[PDB]
């Protein structure tokens, strides 16, 4: 039960990179969309949640511990 | 409700669908709601953003069920949710707006408020 003492490198937390919003489709036309990146077959997901463009990779955040794609 | 304008149905309309859990708020949201089978309903406002999301709003209603009830002021069905509930009108704290709604199904089991699509199926 004694003070603490100067430390090295202490720093608390990443910093949530601040990406635009929503830019994930493009149009050929007025009601003729685009999707650049595949939405992800999964039962648990509602088809309509998107997937990151990781080339080398292909990750969905829903199913935070499974379901990549390496190509 | 009201007296079925074009502004005094959503003021009917909103109020209501938030206890059906429909409004969802935000351009995202309401994206992901609308590339599903649940969209039953969309607002605009003014381009206080980007000038491209205005042609994916009109593109993507478009592609399936277009619904689109362009009501400008984006500010004025921003008070109409807030975050929700109220504290006041002249209210500093939050007031931001929506700039776009996405309704489920017309809602909670209603009466009146079915009028507005009654109205405006034919005239457009």
């Amino acid at each position: 039960k004694k003070s603490y003492t100067t430390p090295k490198k202490n720093k608390h937390k990443r910093k949530k990179v601040k990406l635009a919003v929503l830019k994930y489709y493009k149009v050929d036309e007025n009601g003729k969309i685009s999707r650049l990146r595949r939405e992800c077959p999964s039962d648990e997901c509602g088809a309509g949640v998107f997937m990151a463009s990781h080339f080398d990779r292909h990750y969905c955040g829903k199913c935070c511990l499974t379901y990549c794609f390496n190509k | 409700g009201g007296v079925m304008d074009v502004n005094t149905a959503l003021q009917e309309v909103l109020k209501t669908a938030l206890i059906h859990d429909g409004l969802a708020r935000g351009i995202r949201e309401a994206a992901k709601a609308l590339d599903k089978r649940q969209a039953h309903l969309c607002v605009l406002a003014s381009n206080c953003d980007e000038p491209m999301y205005v042609k994916l709003v009109e593109a993507l209603c478009a592609e399936h069920q277009i619904n689109l009830i362009k009501v400008d002021d984006n500010k004025k069905l921003g008070e109409w949710v807030g975050l929700c509930k109220i504290d006041r009108e002249g209210k500093p704290r939050k007031v931001v707006g929506c700039s776009c709604v996405v309704v489920k199904d017309y809602g909670k089991e209603s009466q009146a408020k079915d009028v507005i699509e009654e109205y405006f199926k034919c005239k457009k």
